């Protein structure tokens, strides 16, 4: 705990299917929640896990 | 035509109707999509209550 916040903490929040046991997920990518293709920037629609 | 404030909102009840959302793409532009629980590609397939 530090002033400021400390910032060096971070969670996975979105993806598109559950997950496994003991299993890791080290990919980090844009994600689209809609139709639309994020066309690899974000934008609307995209929002960083 | 119009909406209600903050600190009394509104409270409406919808059953015995089919999910089709499809309409909303020709006018409604929204600004604003997250959902939690639940896939939002698999909404079509299930069952609200």
């Amino acid at each position: 705990s530090k002033v400021g916040g400390n910032y060096n903490y971070l969670y996975r929040l979105f993806r598109k299917s559950n997950l496994k046991p003991f299993e890791r997920d080290i990919s980090t990518e844009i994600y689209q929640a809609g139709s639309t293709p994020c066309n690899g920037v974000e934008g609307f629609n995209c929002y960083f896990p | 035509t119009r909406f209600a404030s903050v600190y009394a909102w509104n409270r409406k009840r919808i059953s015995n109707c089919v999910a089709d959302y499809s309409v909303l793409y020709n006018s409604a532009s929204f600004s604003t999509f997250k959902c939690y629980g639940v896939s939002p590609t698999k909404l079509n397939d299930l069952c609200f209550t």
